[PDB]
């Protein structure tokens, strides 16, 4: 769905939650 | 536990 | 979710509760992936172990929630269902292998800061994010513990496994239509779904378009945060095929 995934109240706003971090630097 | 919630959402 | 914490207001916001209308009760988890369609496990709805086979006029879907048992007035909406679909090969008598199914909701949903869809998964994503060590988040308002509900929305960030740790785990027969997640004995960190969270998602982040994809739905486990043992997720992305079909066939 072209905007799916992207939360407004997150992504729309630049807003990270407090865990992403960790999942994302699992990335490597 | 679960509060009721609108008779319109059972009819 | 056992060892997870609560969630903040919005972190998952396709996340959909499946209620069931009598006994009015939390039934499963399950995800919102387009404006009118709903993911979840199909033991969520039919298990004949136990007698369980629900149908249309038996459940509800509550999305925009955070809070487990409350109305949350303008918040949440409620559908109704127009059609359950189950994968025509779901095993319930095996390993509930293809652990998958579809509803259609009576009138399409309209999104807001509390209701987005997630984003299914593609070959290429799929390839990159499924690789052991790599977590994925689960949310559910299931147990928090195995034998301790919570009030609100959970969520714990797991890791995938490698495959053979996950089959010398269990004497279940695993297959390619699932991925199991969890950390080692040795890792001194927990976490786990638990009964309540099923059909619930498991998503990642992609750091190439910073979208969340769902790559997996809560399937089964032995026990919940036993040590030496995994969660179990259907595989979305190996019957991706079959969700387009049914949607391009039905709406
Ligand atoms: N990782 C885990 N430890 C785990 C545990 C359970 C436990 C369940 C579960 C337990 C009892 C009943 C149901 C159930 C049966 C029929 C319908 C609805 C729920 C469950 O989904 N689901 C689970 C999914 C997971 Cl990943
Ligand atoms: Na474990």
């Amino acid at each position: 769905e072209a905007d799916c995934g992207l939360r407004p109240l997150f992504e729309k706003k630049s807003l990270e939650d407090k865990t992403e971090r960790e999942l994302l630097e699992s990335y490597i | 536990d679960f509060e009721e919630i609108p008779e319109e959402y059972l009819q | 979710i056992v060892e997870g914490s609560d969630a903040e207001i919005g972190m998952s916001p396709w996340q959909v509760m499946l209620f069931r209308k009598s006994p009015q009760e939390l039934l499963c988890g399950a995800s919102l992936i387009s404006d009118r369609w709903v993911l979840t496990a199909a033991h969520c709805l039919l298990y004949p172990p136990w007698d369980k086979n629900f149908t249309e006029n038996d459940l509800l879907v509550r999305i925009g929630k955070h809070s487990r048992t409350r109305y949350e007035r303008n918040i949440e909406k409620i559908s109704m269902l127009e059609k359950i679909y189950i994968h025509p090969r779901y095993n319930w008598r095996e390993n509930l292998d293809r652990d998958i199914a579809l509803m259609k909701l009576k009138k399409p949903v309209a999104f807001s800061d509390y209701i987005h869809p997630v984003c299914l998964p593609d070959r290429e994503t799929a390839a990159s994010l499924l690789q052991a060590g790599y977590k994925g988040r689960v949310t559910g308002w299931g147990n928090l513990k195995e034998t301790g509900q919570p009030s609100v929305l959970q969520v714990v960030n797991l890791p995938i496994v490698e495959r053979p740790v996950c089959k010398d785990s269990t004497r279940i027969r695993i297959t390619d239509n699932m991925f199991c997640a969890g950390y080692k004995p040795d890792e001194g960190k927990r976490g786990d779904a638990c009964e309540g969270d099923s059909g619930g998602p498991f998503v990642m982040k992609s750091p190439f378009n910073n979208r969340w994809y769902q790559m997996g739905i809560v399937s089964w486990g032995e026990g919940c945060d036993r040590d030496g043992k995994y969660g179990f997720y259907t595989h979305v992305f190996r019957l991706k095929k079959w969700i387009q079909k049914v949607i391009d066939q039905f709406g």
